[PDB]
């Protein structure tokens, strides 16, 4: 990791790395990555809490593989949870 | 004690639309909050520098290497301090009203709830923000409020002035909205009036010179053309920043551009 | 001219206006009626070239020190030509103003060049005390800015 | 005694992490010297949990074996000179406490405690209040003081690590023919280096990590912090320092620091808005403007 991770252009092998099997899209495929890697979160002085987690929303046309994308952030990430439409409640995506 | 926040419905509050279509909570709720606050964003540039600078500092870590300082000399205290300050005050003090703060409140009270009168008259329409007797006993309970922190065994005019001004800022101002147009039935027929006396004030007055407030109403009601809301008409017309410009007290009427 | 001079006077408005063109304008570099540069001509002719000459005037230069002074008036009269060049280019080949698009590769080069002899020369001989008489700014009336980096 | 950072008022992780022999012999600042230091927490028999807990409160039987378990392991890692004889003083049912110790709680009272003429002389006159808080803690009907002193000490160090973490990292240091400069311009808690001491402490961190390198040189560093609110640059001059435990054949008069005599010379003969004006004469207040030429001379001063 230490070894590859000084390459000039490692974002960008990265980058492409998302969902090969995907032609084009590039900004979706960066929006990923960013939000996948994620930031920081901060605590100033005990008081005062800042998020530090990107969210990204997809809005297309039907047939452009975004569901692909989903299944495969869905793979690849540590921790995921999938849910769509009409089959999850105010407490299905809370606590009960 | 109840602290709340909520949204409007559509997310923003849409000046463009009437309150009483931008705020769902009904009367028999909003009678029991003393202070309601209206929140909108002007998107000023200058704000909006100050804003991200002041921002920026507390990500990049600049902001308690002031903060500290500040606390440390005279002018910011722990949470601890205020929080033993707080109880010492609540379990030690509880002022009372004098004979002058009653009289100053008196008259405050009648004031705010005459102007309501108009306000309802005016638009034809119930108020949303509703002003009742409540409201007197919340700048009395702010006045006490305010006496609380000093320790004082008494309540002055000193502290009535700041309360009234903290309820103008509060609740006044949310009830005040001043629609510029509505489209209602309420000046139904200033809705051609406006434009026909502001046709008939920039034909008399060219781009310089001005008049007068005295005589644009004698000479232009003299003809009968009178609404008894033309008040607002020409705010509405300086709101352009070139017709209408009100100085030297406000007596003086002066066109300023096109 | 004549027709736009003639329009002018014909409407009842402005009979009574005395309007004469002083100068023609070729290039013209406008920031206000203190500061400006270019190429004029008194009056065109016929069949012969018209006569150019070139004015600069800039009191921006006044506020510099007395050894970028001359610098200033330097690289403007290589701007002004690069300009001039680059105009006539385009106008023979015949939202953007294509006459004047790449003017600057000409004299980009030269110009970094120069600059780092220059903060060279400054760094070497800023604290020195015997050239103490160049790297002084003036005071001028209405100057309010104060200022420490002469080349920058 | 041992050469650790306040021992006997912290945890031995504590004194291990913070500690400059201990972090130039196994460089901590980055991961590969925290996994060394925890493996050898591991190897020598200590859980991990239990050389977190206070010196009071830490188990009598590890507390006792201690020497041994020194003894035995820190040849591995090269802290074999960790180990040595101090002075401890002890008065009545009060607790020990050792003459390291008590120096750096007094060091840390100096440094911290309680239209640019007017704002260095504030400064100037706080740092001469300071001298009574440090006199105070002399006496032992004070020990509020010293204990104050303590954690401000731990605070102090904490931060010099973290800055130095910091100019590690970005390579900030830059390697000149006669000596290696390091400026301070953007940070935070850049008003901690307007006192002396904590830059003599940050510029200690640096030598001391310098000397342990595998690279032999032994040329002087200038180390540069910038005021804001003065817009002044306060430089010092720091010389090299031959290994800790090295052998006594290149020990003699120790080397010798040159930047005075240099500052004076480069002084004298321009008109630079410089201020010499402290005791130790390696120490000097240049102003923002004067700063990049006046390096520029002192390349060619020589004498460094
Ligand atoms: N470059 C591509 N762009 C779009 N679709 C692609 C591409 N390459 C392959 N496909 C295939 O096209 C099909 C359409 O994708 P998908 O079902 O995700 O579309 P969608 O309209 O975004 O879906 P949904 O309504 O479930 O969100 C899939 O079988 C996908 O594998």
């Amino acid at each position: 990791f230490r070894k590859i991770s000084r390459d000039r252009g490692i974002i960008d092998k990265i980058i492409s790395s998302m969902a090969p099997s995907i032609y084009g899209h590039r900004d979706i495929k960066t929006a990923v990555a960013c939000s996948l890697f994620g930031g920081v979160p901060k605590n100033v002085n005990g008081k005062h809490s800042i998020r530090g987690d990107i969210n990204v929303l997809l809005l297309g046309d039907p047939g452009t593989a975004k569901s692909q994308i989903l299944k495969y952030v869905e793979k690849t990430a540590h921790r995921a949870v999938f849910a769509t439409g009409q089959g999850a409640s105010a407490v299905g995506l809370t606590a009960s | 004690s109840v602290l709340a926040a909520a949204n409007p419905i559509y997310g923003r509050y849409d000046d463009l639309k009437s309150p009483g279509d931008n705020i769902d909570f009904q009367t028999t709720i909003l009678s029991r909050f003393d202070m309601i606050f209206i929140v909108k964003d002007d998107h000023n540039e200058e704000r909006d520098i100050s804003i991200a600078n002041h921002v920026i500092n507390i990500h990049t870590g600049n902001a308690n290497a002031m903060q500290n300082q500040q606390e440390e000399n005279g002018s910011e205290i722990s949470i601890e301090k205020m929080k033993r300050y707080i109880t010492y005050c609540r379990l030690k003090c509880a002022p009372r009203l004098s004979p002058q703060a009653a009289e100053k409140l008196s008259s405050n009270f009648v004031t705010i709830r005459k102007q309501l009168l108009i306000n309802e008259l005016e638009s034809t329409e119930r108020s949303s923000i509703p002003i009742t007797i409540r409201q007197l006993e919340a700048i009395i309970r702010i006045t006490e409020s305010l006496a609380k922190l000093e320790l004082s065994p008494i309540a002055q005019e000193r502290h009535v002035d700041e309360a009234i001004r903290l309820f103008q800022a509060s609740t006044m101002d949310a009830a005040s909205q001043d629609p510029i147009g509505g489209l209602n039935q309420a000046s139904g027929t200033s809705l051609s009036e406006i434009r026909r006396f502001e046709q008939e004030l920039k034909r008399r007055l060219p781009i310089g010179w001005s008049t007068s407030y005295q005589t644009l109403r004698r000479e232009f009601v003299d003809t009968h053309r009178f609404s008894q809301l033309a008040l607002d008409k020409a705010l509405y017309a300086l709101e352009k920043h070139e017709t209408i410009q009100l100085r030297h007290q406000g007596q003086n009427i002066y066109r300023s551009g096109v | 001219s004549q027709y736009m001079m003639k329009a002018v006077r014909t409407n009842p408005m402005f009979s009574y206006l005395d309007l004469n063109i002083k100068r023609y304008w070729d290039l013209l570099i406008w920031m206000d009626k203190f500061n400006f540069s270019g190429l004029a001509c008194i009056e065109i002719e016929e069949k012969e070239n018209q006569d150019y000459t070139a004015v600069s005037q800039w009191q921006l230069k006044k506020f510099l020190s007395p050894i970028y002074q001359p610098e200033f008036e330097d690289w403007m009269m290589i701007i002004l030509d690069s300009m001039l060049k680059t105009k006539q280019s385009y106008l023979k080949l015949n939202s953007v103003e294509n006459s004047l698009n790449g003017f600057s590769h000409l004299f980009s080069k030269p110009l970094m060049k120069r600059v780092k002899k220059l903060f060279k020369n400054q760094q070497e001989f800023i604290l020195d005390p015997q050239y103490e008489a160049d790297y002084v700014i003036p005071v001028l009336p209405g100057s309010h800015l104060n200022v420490k980096n002469p080349l920058l | 005694d041992y050469y650790l950072f306040l021992l006997r008022h912290s945890s031995l992780y504590d004194s291990f992490y913070y500690s400059n022999y201990v972090n130039a012999k196994l460089s901590l600042w980055n991961e590969n010297g925290k996994k060394r230091l925890h493996k050898m927490f591991a190897r020598m028999g200590i859980p991990l949990s239990t050389a977190q807990e206070t010196w009071l409160y830490m188990d009598h039987s590890i507390k006792r074996e201690l020497g041994i378990i020194f003894d035995k392991n820190l040849d591995r890692y090269g802290l074999q000179d960790i180990i040595r004889d101090g002075f401890v003083r002890t008065l009545g049912y009060r607790g020990s406490i050792s003459a390291s110790e008590f120096v750096e709680a007094l060091t840390a009272l100096l440094e911290v405690g309680n239209n640019s003429a007017q704002k260095l002389t504030n400064l100037r006159k706080r740092w001469v209040s300071n001298f009574w808080l440090s006199w105070d803690a002399l006496d032992d009907r004070k020990v509020e003081l010293l204990n104050r002193g303590i954690q401000l000490a731990q605070d102090l160090q904490r931060a010099i690590f973290n800055t130095g973490v910091a100019i590690l990292e970005k390579k900030l240091i830059k390697h000149l023919r006669i000596y290696r400069l390091c400026v301070l311009q953007d940070g935070p808690d850049l008003d901690l280096y307007r006192n002396p001491l904590t830059l003599l402490r940050l510029g200690n961190w640096l030598i001391e990590c310098c000397a342990e390198s595998e690279d032999k040189q032994l040329l002087p560093m200038v180390l540069a912090s910038i005021d804001e609110n003065t817009d002044t640059y306060l430089v010092a001059g720091l010389t090299p320092r031959y290994p800790r435990g090295l052998d006594t054949i290149h020990t003699k008069k120790p080397i010798l620091n040159n930047f005075s005599m240099a500052f004076q010379q480069i002084t004298a003969e321009t008109d630079a808005k410089v201020r010499i004006d402290n005791f130790e004469s390696s120490i000097i207040e240049i102003r923002r403007e004067d700063l990049s030429p006046f390096l520029e001379k002192l390349t060619l001063s020589g004498l460094l």
